[PDB]
Protein backbone atom coordinates (compact mmCIF):
# COMPACT_ATOMS: atom_id res chain seq x y z
CA UNK A 1 0.00 0.00 0.00
CA UNK A 2 1.51 3.30 -1.15
CA UNK A 3 0.60 6.49 0.66
CA UNK A 4 -1.50 9.43 -0.40
CA UNK A 5 0.29 12.73 -0.94
CA UNK A 6 -1.68 15.95 -0.37
CA UNK A 7 -1.55 18.56 -3.15
CA UNK A 8 -2.80 22.14 -2.91
CA UNK A 9 -4.84 23.34 -5.90
CA UNK A 10 -4.95 27.13 -6.22
CA UNK A 11 -7.64 28.81 -8.30
CA UNK A 12 -7.71 32.07 -10.18
CA UNK A 13 -9.23 33.73 -7.11
CA UNK A 14 -6.61 32.32 -4.67
CA UNK A 15 -9.06 29.84 -3.18
CA UNK A 16 -7.59 26.43 -2.33
CA UNK A 17 -8.83 22.86 -2.46
CA UNK A 18 -6.45 20.14 -1.33
CA UNK A 19 -6.45 16.68 -2.91
CA UNK A 20 -5.04 13.40 -1.71
CA UNK A 21 -3.75 11.24 -4.56
CA UNK A 22 -1.47 8.20 -4.83
CA UNK A 23 1.78 8.37 -6.79
CA UNK A 24 0.17 6.32 -9.57
CA UNK A 25 -3.14 8.25 -9.79
CA UNK A 26 -3.89 9.69 -13.21
CA UNK A 27 -4.42 13.35 -12.62
CA UNK A 28 -7.51 13.60 -14.85
CA UNK A 29 -9.33 12.37 -11.74
CA UNK A 30 -8.18 15.45 -9.82
CA UNK A 31 -9.00 17.75 -12.71
CA UNK A 32 -12.51 16.36 -13.04
CA UNK A 33 -13.19 16.65 -9.31
CA UNK A 34 -11.87 20.20 -9.16
CA UNK A 35 -13.95 21.33 -12.14
CA UNK A 36 -17.04 19.65 -10.69
CA UNK A 37 -16.58 21.47 -7.39
CA UNK A 38 -16.06 24.81 -9.14
CA UNK A 39 -19.13 24.24 -11.30
CA UNK A 40 -17.32 24.73 -14.62
CA UNK A 41 -16.39 22.50 -17.53
CA UNK A 42 -13.06 20.69 -17.16
CA UNK A 43 -12.03 21.81 -20.67
CA UNK A 44 -12.37 25.47 -19.63
CA UNK A 45 -9.38 25.05 -17.27
CA UNK A 46 -5.71 24.32 -17.55
CA UNK A 47 -3.82 22.83 -14.67
CA UNK A 48 -0.13 23.62 -14.19
CA UNK A 49 2.65 22.21 -12.05
CA UNK A 50 5.68 24.48 -11.90
CA UNK A 51 4.23 26.25 -14.94
CA UNK A 52 3.95 23.11 -17.07
CA UNK A 53 0.71 21.59 -18.33
CA UNK A 54 -0.62 18.58 -16.45
CA UNK A 55 -1.90 15.90 -18.82
CA UNK A 56 -4.92 13.72 -18.08
CA UNK A 57 -2.64 10.70 -17.78
CA UNK A 58 0.21 12.36 -15.96
CA UNK A 59 0.81 10.89 -12.51
CA UNK A 60 2.46 12.46 -9.50
CA UNK A 61 5.31 9.99 -10.00
CA UNK A 62 5.86 11.22 -13.59
CA UNK A 63 5.83 14.84 -12.49
CA UNK A 64 8.03 14.30 -9.45
CA UNK A 65 5.39 15.63 -7.07
CA UNK A 66 5.67 15.46 -3.29
CA UNK A 67 3.58 16.24 -0.24
CA UNK A 68 2.39 19.85 -0.21
CA UNK A 69 3.24 20.59 -3.86
CA UNK A 70 1.06 23.15 -5.57
CA UNK A 71 -1.04 22.95 -8.71
CA UNK A 72 -2.25 26.21 -10.25
CA UNK A 73 -5.45 26.47 -12.25
CA UNK A 74 -5.82 29.03 -15.03
CA UNK A 75 -8.52 29.52 -17.64
CA UNK A 76 -7.87 27.59 -20.85
CA UNK A 77 -9.67 29.98 -21.44
CA UNK B 1 -12.73 29.42 4.24
CA UNK B 2 -12.41 26.11 6.08
CA UNK B 3 -9.76 23.60 4.92
CA UNK B 4 -11.00 21.33 2.16
CA UNK B 5 -9.39 17.94 1.54
CA UNK B 6 -10.75 15.66 -1.18
CA UNK B 7 -9.52 12.06 -1.45
CA UNK B 8 -9.20 10.72 -4.98
CA UNK B 9 -9.79 6.95 -4.75
CA UNK B 10 -20.30 -7.14 -13.51
CA UNK B 11 -21.95 -10.56 -13.27
CA UNK B 12 -24.16 -8.93 -10.64
CA UNK B 13 -25.44 -6.43 -13.23
CA UNK B 14 -29.04 -6.45 -14.39
CA UNK B 15 -28.81 -4.05 -17.35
Amino acid sequence: EGEYIKLKVIGQDSSEIHFKVKMTTHLKKLKESYAQRQGVPMNSLRFLFEGQRIADNHTPKELGMEEEDVIEVYQEQ
Amino acid sequence: AEERVVVISNSSSRY
